[PDB]
């Protein structure tokens, strides 16, 4: 194992793909001893008489460096290098088998978390992407300058097709460029998927010949099989619609990107929903930190991703990750390796979680221009979301710091806005 | 009637100062300025005519204001927007309305 | 919430969907309102206009136990109840979206692990199940009275196409009645998935010619998207492969229920790994128990599913939830809720990790015939496993003791068998 | 047969199949041996030696109550449980072969009438049901309020394909909701059925843009071939024709079933004709009761179903069996078990045969508001029985009371209409 | 009515579709004003506008003769005419909704049956017929000189696929023609339909193999869908299986006619199973004869038709029906109209219900070699009933009157058969 | 010119009499009163504008009369329709034009 | 050569003692043995030619052995297979050879 899965000197090729756990061993297991366990137990596992028919070296992931956390006992870094041979082109889903398929539940170590992944560029180029990505979407929905403005319709359950188209109707009339489905919502009893799709198509049309604006509503195409979420995005294109919404968890990498491909196809924007996120990433000491799956999602292909609310270093970290084309390492950001992109488009965040338009002058801050903003409820509230954001972007970009003068941009807004006066006197 | 356009147009009509200081905005991140008219307001419709050419050396946001000032008196019944382009990024980070008929 | 999301007088319906939460409250939320709190994070959320416009109280999860743990403190058991009408039919993925969907995440909860669900009879019966199930299985491959055995394919990566081939004909010739793919192994440069289809198939029909027996090898068609697996199912049936293989948490469950309805259309037997368990299952105090996901595979669709080595009562609790019509809740067994399947086949367990042939008595003890044993390496080795299986399966029928003696009954085998007495040698 | 068949102490579970038959034994058979006869020709028939590779017990029909019939000589109720295995889901061709297929012809029974099924929620769950259901069908034709008007044109042969699309203009642009196709025209010499599509579609559009309200005209699609079918309902689809009819009876269930499954999958309407239910309802003491055939429409699909004129309290029992979610057993009203629809959606009642403006009070009345009241000839004709409708309408909304009033508001109505005035005339 | 639609002295063109219709009126009404009622509510129901708008005269159903019902009171028989220009060609369920659809819920009839139908050769050339007929089913089974034989599969449910081929496997080895699915097997939870038709045709394979004679095993394709209908019968052409199985009153006229035209254009033989007959044909004064469904499933397609066990003339009648080219009307055989098939083939009667060997000669004499003769258990008695039937065979060539010698022909059959001398024991 | 609207439309234009006694039966039944508007009426076309939100804490009918004529006052060239909802049968179960330009 | 049978055919044939033991097995766990027999042994091959009924009302191990005695006596050059079902559980719980041409 050391002798043969850690190799200190070892430097990284341009090739290798590579990956940053945090394990914690069991007592007795030196820290080493189990780094190099983890690059065997991901790459080889561990002798037959079929070994000695293969070149064995060459397909074996190395432990190139450990180190402790600081201010942490019994943690530490480990870093292993895997060959680009060992990963099928354009699948998340085997790179997803290699490397956290079974190390996670190695008996020596206590506690594991993948930090980062270095997605080499010979390994990007063989993925999609983004079907479209920020530039492009950008340009389709004829939106510049400022973030995007989304609001979640509620309640989830209980509305019926012709209810809910209502609501978005009053949500996007109201100045909101999208609406969107819950989660939760596919094709219940209450509402069947296709009487909603046509109901939230009328509802958009009816907006968008009212507002003059392109508008949008993130039509829930997750489905229990691959043929019946093929015919919900088909019927989402028949009726003209921008954009769809997938679940990549709980549906699963294939289906993801099955879909993305079938977005680019197509001309359609595909909103990600992280539903179940928070089953692999919540705890600090186990799991697939969120950067991950961001990064495994761009590649998968996704316009859209749902980001958290707003560790605010880390968040900026994979927001960064997500967006730019090369991303230095930054540990106090979260980024463990440099990110090269090779000119793959970049993802939305989107930020929600009720975030409280008081809070709009921060969060123009802090994600600028290339996000959504996802409100957690009619076309008065919609007004005020999109003049707060709008003052906070004209105030932005007039200097003015967002941080400090956020209360008196908004109350300054307000004067000449009954629906924002309302809102700020909630 | 109740006609809305992509960005500040849910705020009062910008003024002449609220103009120049997002064109001096415009001119610190490097966007130089493309000012384009249209007869209509349409969603679906994606492009504008532009106002003669981008305005590559642009020193002063008052030579914008000029441009859009004559294209007013030219256009007087047209719309007007003020465009930016990010040419590294290679994003357009401004569209907004300065003149509606 | 307590008020309205804690139920502790709420009988559940037959036709509601139980789920069994272990949590720990953070330091000052008592345990009835983190109850409620998990109760209403999982089905409402949390006013709105359209609130009004909907029955609130229909569609409401309804906390209607908590209890504590036994032998632990701040640790309890939350009993969640919901309607019928929330879930799409046949979908697994809208049930996991549903109910883990986002509870995981709530800050007022410090651990959360989702123990159980109860799938009502009514949910059960718009789900195909397992394509085949353990009874059409044994009838398709003719093997009866005893547990099936393979054997994965080592080393996992290295291997060309024709000497997998070879390694899967020496191992089927011994005496196994399955080979495997590596999960690893989807479209790699070294081997493209298509000549290993091949050089399997070939290996296959002369192991089968040659000993007279049905033969196996789990070909992995997981793949990349939806239409590459497709192909890849196909060209197995083209070959007359009687079962394939899929990884159904990292290629997803639309995707493994795609593959499921494909398999029963076209007569394939599915074996289903597990990779990525781990990363959900195995903290005791977070995440999803995996007999939640084998009974969510059970539903989806699957003739085998590997079900670990071998807490020993535990393990046999979910093979009895994976294998049986009707399961009585057994704490000691963790089977929270009497599960009734109405008639859908069980999936067969797959005991693997180097189940070590000195240890085939107690695995068959254990398991019983309805098992797949997966050895993790020759024909004489092959023949060695088969020997001892089929003693131990003699002697346990013939009334002696498998636990006491095993030992004894191996070395009985042994005397008479070379190749057991090498392998019982070492 | 009374010895196994006849269980008087066992308690149906909620997943049996309950069936209520109305018997009268052959002089000298004994009325509980009778019952049981039918609890045993309805599932097993009656030794062989395949019986013991089987358990017997577990696929019994078992009959569990038999009383005598109130006020009758020789006749008695039989209530037989049968297991949920017995049946294939989403198959009423198969619930049908099972209960009716045989016992119908048994010797030792005089007279046998199928009364009623209880569907158990776990088989309702495995059907589709109705392509749309009552209410959104009343959001997709935008109507609210009142019950929908429907004329079935004349004469029902003879009338070329453009002078039908003639008949059915004046209709539809005098005030009614709907015209329809008479059962007898499919595609005869005198009248091709793509000709008479064209022109209908022609007429619907005129008397659209003319009255500004949704049109419909129900299309016959009943086809001698399953293909002919889909070329009729994808040509209704073509034109935009919101609605379609079908025959259920004489074209069978399985093609019923497979076109309100592309009903649903294309957003039409399916009204739902009922010839030939006389040669299986009319007698009372044969065949089967009409309210069981609606009972397996709503599991097969329909929006509409044709329902007769108005025993009144039988026919209020059958139209609360295809309305309302949730029906208790009522004897006097012919529901002989409670029916749970697990939100299955209803089935809108068609009442016909001559409905008579002066006898509207009494319909509006009797059905409520969700009903299509369909006239057995022009557009003041139509407008006379909009306006009546209307006003009976307002005035049961007002408080008066329709069946003491209704000539009095009739004749108010007729003051201010002129139409309305000639028809009362009349 | 009267008036217009009886015409006592119209004689019938060759052209004309006739019904024989029973009818009591009830007390009051005469019986010509009833049978013009009979006309008119087959017809045209009964004025409108529209009505000018065409020939009414050429679109009417004629009564053209009245006849009491000899030895009955208040009984007689209505012979209507009906043009040829009233029906869509080739469409069984548009001939039965025109003639049977409303004419049963008049009210002035106490009672009505409808006995036969003339079908006009010009009417049945538009029709398939049976997809292969009497002759070319010999001819494609290689069977010639006797009747077929046949068991139906006990118990009706209950067995695995696997264990149902082993009881088809032993009745067919043991010498009989046909083994047969039982009308309540369609897809089970005990038994899906692909496993079981898998092992179906590995016992038809084996069995041929064994006896150097053709087998069959009429699987049943009878689905709650037409897709699942066309899939069940496109694996069994896959497999080579020589005839299906179809329940055509419970499914329906259009899922027949679609399933004939299927089976002729790949080579299949069709069964026609009548499930459900009893409820329309049992009662002698309401519904319709079965020899009139004969008719139609004979236009419709059907190489089978079940015909009951053995009013012995009747049978026969409606046996010449289904299998002559021209029979001539005879009110003792129940024939009322004389029949031309236009030399469309003729379809084979199967007669069954537990024929008991000892009866063979008596359906041997009644029947004739054109016939299939089925068994309601084991290769032994198999043998017996073969070895019995052509024992019958023989002795009727040679002759002997099968009726005064049939025990005396088993009796010698059986002196050198050991497997009849046992069932002639019993 | 003879364009229709689905409910009470075939009747004569309902009075405030005739209106508060439709809301009151909208009241007995539970139906909360929703009012909308819209400037044209096109049998397609499936929404319209809601005033201002729908009354739910209701108690006469001379409110909902209220809310209509203040409606009547901002939009006279509009039409406007009263929608209720039974939320436990999730049927609409009105929708009749109470106000025509 | 080196053909196998499905179970128990990588030990040594069975004697009858040994025979008798799974027999005995088969009545404890109420498997009604049924005998079968085929001229060959195919892994393709489903069926075999049962041997004359299935022992339901079996009592000893040694009535089996007797009908498998004259099997052997009837189809010496044939193989002979004991099968038993668990109809309650609806499985085949056993299928092994007894007898080799």
């Amino acid at each position: 194992y050391k002798l043969t899965y850690y190799t200190p000197d070892y430097t990284p090729k341009d090739t290798d793909l590579l990956a940053a756990f945090r394990f914690s061993p069991q007592p007795g297991v030196p820290a080493d001893e189990a780094g190099a366990a983890i690059a065997a137990e991901s790459s080889t596992g561990t002798t037959v008489w079929t070994d000695l028919l293969t070149d064995m070296d060459r397909y074996k992931g190395k432990c190139y460096h450990i180190e402790p956390v600081q201010g942490e006992e019994n943690s530490y870094f480990a870093f292993i290098a895997y060959p680009l041979d060992l990963f099928e082109e354009g699948s998340v889903t085997n790179i997803l088998t290699s490397i956290v398929g079974n190390v996670f539940g190695f008996k020596a170590i206590r506690s594991l978390r993948l930090e980062d992944i270095r997605f080499p560029v010979a390994l990007v180029k063989t993925f999609q992407g983004p079907p479209h990505g920020i530039q492009v979407e950008r340009d389709l929905l004829n939106k510049y300058g400022r973030p995007m403005l989304g609001c979640t319709i509620k309640p989830k359950l209980g509305l019926s097709a012709k209810n809910y188209g209502r609501a978005v109707y009053e949500c996007l009339r109201g100045g909101l460029d999208f609406t969107k489905d819950d989660e939760n919502i596919n094709s219940q009893p209450f509402q069947r998927w296709r009487d909603r799709f046509l109901f939230v198509a009328d509802a958009i049309h009816k907006s968008q010949a009212e507002t003059g604006e392109i508008k949008g509503h993130y039509l829930n195409v997750t489905a229990p099989t691959c043929e019946e979420m093929m015919k919900r995005a088909e019927f989402a294109k028949e009726l003209g619609m921008p954009i769809i919404m997938h679940d990549f968890l709980t549906a699963g990498f294939t289906a993801n990107t099955t879909l993305a491909k079938w977005c680019r196809d197509n001309g359609v924007l595909l909103h990600i929903h992280r539903a179940m996120h928070a089953v692999i990433d919540r705890q600090r000491n186990h799991g697939i930190h969120f950067r991950v799956l961001a990064k495994c999602l761009r590649l998968s292909g996704g316009d859209h991703l749902h980001s958290g609310t707003v560790d605010k270093a880390s968040t900026l970290g994979f927001v960064d990750l997500m967006r730019e084309d090369h991303i230095e390492a930054d540990r106090s950001r979260g980024v463990f390796f440099t990110q090269d992109w090779a000119s793959m488009p970049g993802v939305l965040p989107v930020a929600s979680g009720g975030i409280h338009v008081w809070h709009m002058p921060a969060l123009v801050e802090i994600f600028g221009d290339d996000s959504v903003l996802q409100f957690g409820g009619n076309a008065p509230g919609a007004t005020a979301n999109r003049v707060a954001l709008e003052a906070c972007v004209q105030a932005r970009n007039e200097g003015r710091d967002l941080y400090r003068e956020g209360g008196d941009i908004l109350r300054e807004a307000g004067k000449w806005s009954p629906e924002l006066a309302a809102a700020l006197d909630l | 009637k109740e006609r809305r356009f992509e960005t500040f147009s849910y705020l009062p009509p910008l003024s002449d100062r609220q103009i120049a200081a997002q064109i001096e905005y415009m001119i610190e991140q490097g966007f130089h300025p493309l000012i384009e008219f249209n007869e209509h307001s349409n969603p679906e419709e994606f492009y504008w005519t532009m106002w003669k050419l981008p305005l590559f050396d642009c020193k002063s946001p008052q030579q914008v204001l000029d441009e859009v000032r004559e294209c007013r008196s030219e256009y007087g019944d047209c719309y007007i927007r003020v465009a930016g382009f990010d040419n590294i990024k290679q994003c357009q980070t401004v569209s907004f309305i300065v003149h509606r008929p």
